[PDB]
């Protein structure tokens, strides 16, 4: 394969819990600037794990 | 193709689509001789994006 499954997997497993937090963070009216720190720690961990 | 390594983790990663675009302007000869070597890359930044 040109992707791993498992890799795949952890993207969407991330995106979940991205829509979760933002959920929560927007619902907890968190500044954007944090917003955006935890999305980057994320989408980090999706490189790190592929 | 000169290897890229990008992971596509930020939206700064547009960078090196446009400069493959930028050589398909100037270049389409050459880009045509190496762009199987491009879609490579290209699938990395849209399996990430899209």
């Amino acid at each position: 394969t040109v992707t791993n499954e498992f890799a795949s997997r952890f993207r969407t497993i991330v995106a979940t819990l991205a829509n979760v937090v933002n959920e929560r963070a927007v619902q907890d009216d968190m500044q954007k600037a944090t917003r955006s720190c935890t999305k980057q720690w994320l989408r980090h961990l999706e490189t790190q794990f592929d | 193709l000169k290897k890229i390594a990008e992971s596509f983790e930020d939206p700064s990663s547009i960078v090196v689509v446009l400069e493959f675009i930028l050589f398909a302007l100037f270049f389409p000869t050459e880009f045509n001789r190496i762009k199987g070597d491009i879609q490579n890359v290209l699938l990395l930044f849209f399996s990430r994006w899209y």
